[PDB]
């Protein structure tokens, strides 16, 4: 496939340009443009630098994928051992989840680009239009699409400035940047999601522990998060965030119930039946 | 952020408190999850 070429190409090109570049990220309900230097070092290793331009000045630096700082709004829910990045993009496997296929060409952000249309297989995930910057294969433009093929999300480059390494002066972040097993599984998930994080929280208003688990497809995400009740009969719930839903269902147990919530940029029925079928572990 | 559900002894005050939280961690933990996309960093910062 030249779209699993390009996808390949997408793939390392985080690697093999330094740049420079401007960007706007849209949902419904928020309307945001950021900026983002991207240095490959000498020895190869990748430093960035991403900072929101519009509003608060939100900023994340990285440094080989790993996060050197980051604004407090960006990680007030984060435990320092949740730092990891758990992984490095792979597109190898996606092709058995997802339909590659070129479907046309474009221009973003004044450069050509091809059009690459990222289908999902099934509907338990949501499907992609990208555009590939054609002298480099870095993303100009991404959509997320629904079922109805409705935008989710909008993410597109307005300038991008390539081959050009960015000074050292900007990759330096703002003092706003701050230096930094459960015995729960679900007995279903849909193909090719895959266990990515698996670990323990406590209540944001109990002292109960809360079982947290994170799941993947090599490109969309859901967390999973199992609260007891304690006995109180608290029924379900559901709210959206642009292309991220949430839905809590009751589980009834013979512990007093627990309340599990999942959360992710996956259709609404994923979520709810994968609520569904998280179990406790046995003896 | 609009907890939405109703009428059987399971309130959304109940589920306020902790909804917009645990969304709030999915969203955070995607951003520094090591992808080298921009995007989970972007929805992030939309929060
Ligand atoms: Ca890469």
């Amino acid at each position: 496939a030249d779209a699993s070429d390009w996808l390949n190409r997408l793939a390392e090109a985080d690697r093999q340009n330094s740049f420079q570049g401007t960007f706007v990220y849209e949902r419904n309900g928020s309307f945001s443009t950021h900026e983002i230097w991207h240095r490959v070092e000498s020895d190869g290793a990748v430093r960035e630098r991403l900072l929101q331009l519009d509003g608060a000045r939100q900023e994340v630096v990285r440094v080989d994928g790993r996060t050197q700082c980051i604004s407090g709004g960006l990680a007030d829910q984060l435990a320092d051992a949740q730092l990891w990045p758990v992984r490095k993009f792979d597109p190898s496997q996606l092709a058995s989840w997802y339909d590659l296929r070129l479907v046309g060409e474009s221009r973003v952000a004044g450069r050509p680009a091809v059009v690459l249309a990222v289908t999902p297989r099934d509907q338990h995930r949501y499907g992609f239009e990208l555009h590939l910057d054609r002298d480099t294969g870095l993303p100009l433009k991404s959509l997320l699409l629904n079922e109805k093929g409705q935008l989710l999300e909008r993410f597109q480059f307005t300038q991008l400035n390539t081959g050009a390494a960015p000074a050292e002066d900007q990759l330096q972040a703002g003092a706003e940047c701050q230096v930094v097993t459960v015995a729960w599984r679900s007995e279903w998930l849909p193909p090719g999601f895959t266990l990515t994080r698996s670990f323990m929280r406590r209540s944001p208003v109990t002292p109960d522990p809360v079982a947290c688990l994170t799941y993947g497809d090599g490109l969309a995400r859901f967390s999973v998060f199992i609260e007891p009740l304690h006995g109180a009969m608290v029924g379900d719930a559901r709210s959206q965030l642009g292309p991220t839903v949430v839905v809590s269902k009751r589980l009834q147990t013979d512990d007093g119930g627990q309340m599990v919530t999942v959360v992710g940029e996956v259709p609404l029925g994923t979520a709810e039946r994968v609520a569904l079928s998280i179990r406790p572990e046995a003896a | 952020p609009q907890v939405i559900t109703n009428s059987s002894s399971s309130d959304t005050r109940w589920h306020e408190q902790r909804l917009p939280i645990y969304l709030r961690q999915h969203v955070q933990q995607s951003a520094v999850s090591g992808t080298e996309s921009a995007l989970p960093y972007a929805r992030a910062a939309s929060l």
